[PDB]
């Protein structure tokens, strides 16, 4: 997260970090005890699915307090659309083999209906990204968690200001863009999984998905997050139906 | 189906109205505005009209920067697509109240005379700006930014709705700090 | 007189101009001519028709408001409240 500030402790409650075989992954968010959103592209270079943990309540990567929950993840469920290595369909569905407990520090994020999503938190018009990820293109992953405010843009925008490239690949529709085209302020590498979160009136509810980007607050470009709200049914499905065997599942979209 | 070209905002005493073209072909539009920090907030919903007025919503603030986009629909959808999700729509230009409003042709309400000495009393017009629910003076909103100018039957000026001059008139709305639509038209002329 | 017609509707007064005109509409109405009732326009895509959280259009009758899990419908119809402990979407220390 480039160019935000620290995530006052307790107040980013459905933040999840991933961590394998004991190190950085990426982050998610929590839609409620066992469910935890990410990036799929969080999952293509995995080895010891075993040692798949996910984080809740953290906050100081760098020293133990109360509040850290982990818990291993059970599953990892892809669209089936999702091609590694390509931008479309960039979301995850995890299951945790155990509830965390609600607490101050584990709270979920709502995922919203999608004709809410669509109609009306399109258009609120910040939103934040959070994570733990790189605080510079280049540079170094942060320690305490980073939130940061940005605007979204519809596709049209995002097409209109940002400066052209060979193989920058579409904005697609289950994409968006925000935050600044002017190098100031972005979401990074290692953020990938974590919340693009919109307050209404009153409650947080999850918009969008961190997800891939040209650089990390690069000049003329943006964020790219997976819309989350063409996916609310059929993650919902998921949420519903019974267990499957796998670790890795790639079950039907749309 | 066709976006919005054209969008132009028609502003006289902060009484505003987005204009667009064309006149819609089976397709309807809907116009949404924010501020450039700010939530968009629709208008118009779903008319087959190519204005829409905007007052209501640019006078709850007439110093910041106002962003209206027109979006586009098939009768009877929205929606939709994609090319990528989204409805078609169109971007007008910024537009700041306060700055590019154009001033209202001004009426002289009084013209009484001290003898040699002119007394003509500039009206203190009302403006679309509510307050209570009650409309703001042209005087209240800009202050000691607003200036006139007199005319006679030749030249002079004043801050204030009041001049005395020296032995027929118009004057003018002016406003210098202004980088366009500096001076309004020229009032009614009374003798 | 371009007011000459008082193009000026639901109650609202006109003010001439030179080649035009303007209308000053009471409190509840807006449009060029005042013609556009703000009471009158109460759907969802519309300021989430004044909904809490979820909002439905129904089709020849008012609509309605709905909430998320968690949340149950207050007596103004339109508020949720929370009917669990930790709630999604809010922040047990800001509350
Ligand atoms: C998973 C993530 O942690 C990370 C988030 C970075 C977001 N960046 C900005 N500016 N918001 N994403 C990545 O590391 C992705 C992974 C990826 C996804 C699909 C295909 C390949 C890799 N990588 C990128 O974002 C690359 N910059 C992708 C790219 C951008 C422009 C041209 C070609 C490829
Ligand atoms: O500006 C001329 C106007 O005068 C009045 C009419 O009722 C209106 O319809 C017309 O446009
Ligand atoms: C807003 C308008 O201004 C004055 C009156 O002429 C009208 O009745 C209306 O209240
Ligand atoms: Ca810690």
């Amino acid at each position: 997260i480039v160019g935000g500030k620290d995530c006052p402790k307790g107040e980013c409650p459905w933040q999840v970090l991933l961590l394998v075989n004991g190190a950085q992954l990426c982050g998610g968010t929590l839609i409620n005890t066992i469910w935890v959103v990410s990036a799929a592209h969080c999952f293509d270079k995995i080895k010891n699915w075993r040692n798949l943990i996910a984080v809740l309540g953290e906050h100081d990567l760098s020293e133990h307090d109360g509040d850290e929950q982990s818990r291993r993840v059970a599953q990892v469920i892809i669209p089936s659309t999702y091609v590694p290595g390509t931008t479309n369909h960039d979301i995850a569905l995890l299951r945790l083999h155990q509830p965390v407990v609600l607490t101050d520090h584990v709270v979920p994020l709502c995922l919203p209906e999608r004709t809410f999503s669509e109609r009306t938190l399109a258009f609120v018009r910040f939103s934040l990204v959070s994570g733990w990820g790189q605080l510079l293109d280049r540079g170094a992953t942060a320690l305490v968690l980073q939130v940061l405010n940005v605007p979204r843009l519809m596709t049209q925008d995002c097409l209109q200001q940002s400066r052209k490239v060979g193989d920058s690949p579409n904005i697609t529709e289950y994409m968006f863009c925000a935050g600044y085209s002017d190098g100031s302020k972005d979401s990074c590498k290692g953020d990938s999984g974590g919340p693009h979160a919109t307050h209404y009136r009153g409650t947080w509810y999850l918009t969008g998905i961190v997800s891939w980007g040209q650089g990390c607050a690069t000049v003329g470009h943006f964020g790219v997050y997976t819309r989350v709200s063409q996916y609310i049914e059929w993650l919902q499905k998921l949420m519903r139906s019974e267990p499957r065997p796998g670790v890795l599942l790639r079950a039907p979209f749309p | 189906t066709v976006a919005a070209y054209n969008l132009t905002w028609k502003s006289t005493n902060f009484k505003t109205i987005l204009e667009w073209e064309p006149k819609p072909v089976n397709q309807v539009y809907t116009v949404q505005i924010s501020t450039k920090s700010g939530d968009w907030k629709s208008k118009c919903f779903y008319t087959t009209d190519t204005e829409c007025d905007l007052t209501d919503e640019i006078v709850k603030d007439v110093k910041q920067t106002y962003l209206a986009r027109v979006f586009s629909y098939p009768a009877g959808n929205v929606e939709s697509t994609g090319s990528a999700g989204e409805p078609l729509y169109e971007n007008s230009p910024e537009f700041t109240p306060y700055l590019e409003t154009n001033l209202g042709q001004p009426t002289i309400q009084s013209f009484e005379q001290v003898g040699t000495k002119v007394n003509v009393t500039v009206e203190d017009e009302r403006t679309l700006v509510r307050r209570n629910n009650t409309f703001l003076s042209l005087r209240d909103v800009f202050g000691k930014d607003l200036i006139y100018t007199l005319y006679y039957w030749k030249t002079a000026k004043t801050n204030t709705n009041e001049f005395l001059i020296d032995v027929c008139f118009s004057v003018q709305a002016v406003i210098p700090s202004r980088t366009v639509n500096r001076k309004s038209t020229d009032s009614p002329v009374e003798c | 007189d371009q007011c000459a017609s008082s193009p000026c509707q639901n109650g609202g007064s006109c003010k001439d101009q030179l080649q035009s005109y303007i209308c000053f509409c009471l409190p509840a109405f807006e449009g060029r001519n005042c013609e556009t009732h703000k009471d009158d326009q109460l759907i969802c895509v519309n300021e989430n028709g004044g909904c809490e959280q979820y909002c439905s259009d129904h089709t020849g009758t008012k609509r309605s408001c709905r909430c998320h899990e968690g949340y149950s419908l207050l007596a103004d119809g339109v508020s949720c409240t929370p009917t669990v402990e930790y709630p999604c979407g809010k922040i047990p220390i800001l509350e």
